[PDB]
């Protein structure tokens, strides 16, 4: 899971 | 939740060209990256369906892959080496932006980018 | 002027729609975003939301003063964040598209 300045999403790792 | 159409590899309105540097990018730079052991996740557009990533194309709006870059070089799509190099950087930066700095896909992309910068430093003069 | 409207109706509007524009559309709330020492380091915060409101209220003396705020917005991201970071790469993508809009700036 990655978070940038208030936006989160699922990465390839997860 | 589908995958968007792949990036274009031809355009009649775009001026085609073929220089000494672009020939080097196809037969030397892209050749060694394509044969690398870590190249397989980057040879095709990101398949967000198979990867179960519904958020990839919600974040990345300008995708790029080696398969697109390779087909663009084969069709004389670019006008100069700078345009092609930017597609490579787009492919790298999209991976660094979407994934965490320690993920395997990032460690694989960083290995390809370092080999990329080694061959670019030996780019011939026009 | 004609350049201050081109920066607002074209430049600021084409950057606002960019894929990586959302971190820069509003001022940085270091308390909410959990960014320690941000205001200790960034002494002149800037964002496209403030630039947009200044172009609409005729705040800038000329176009170069508005461009100074864009550079300030990019430089603040290059100062506070490590090179190669995700947020920096997003800022470099906006600066590149921004510089292309400046090359096509109309004459005074």
């Amino acid at each position: 899971w990655k978070t940038i300045k208030g936006a989160t999403w699922r990465t390839k790792q997860c | 939740s589908t995958n968007p159409p792949p990036p274009e590899t031809s355009n009649p309105n775009k001026p085609k060209r073929q220089t000494n540097q672009l020939q080097y990018l196809l037969r030397v730079v892209l050749k060694t990256l394509w044969k690398h052991q870590f190249a397989w996740p980057f040879q095709q557009p990101v398949d967000a369906v198979k990867l179960n990533l519904p958020d990839y194309y919600k974040i990345i709006k300008t995708p790029m892959d080696m398969g697109t870059i390779k087909k663009r070089l084969e069709n004389n799509y670019y006008w100069n080496a700078q345009e092609c190099i930017q597609d490579f950087n787009t492919m790298f930066t999209n991976c660094y932006i979407y994934n965490k700095p320690g993920d395997d896909i990032v460690l694989m992309a960083e290995a390809l980018e370092k080999l990329f910068l080694q061959k670019i430093n030996e780019l011939p003069t026009e």
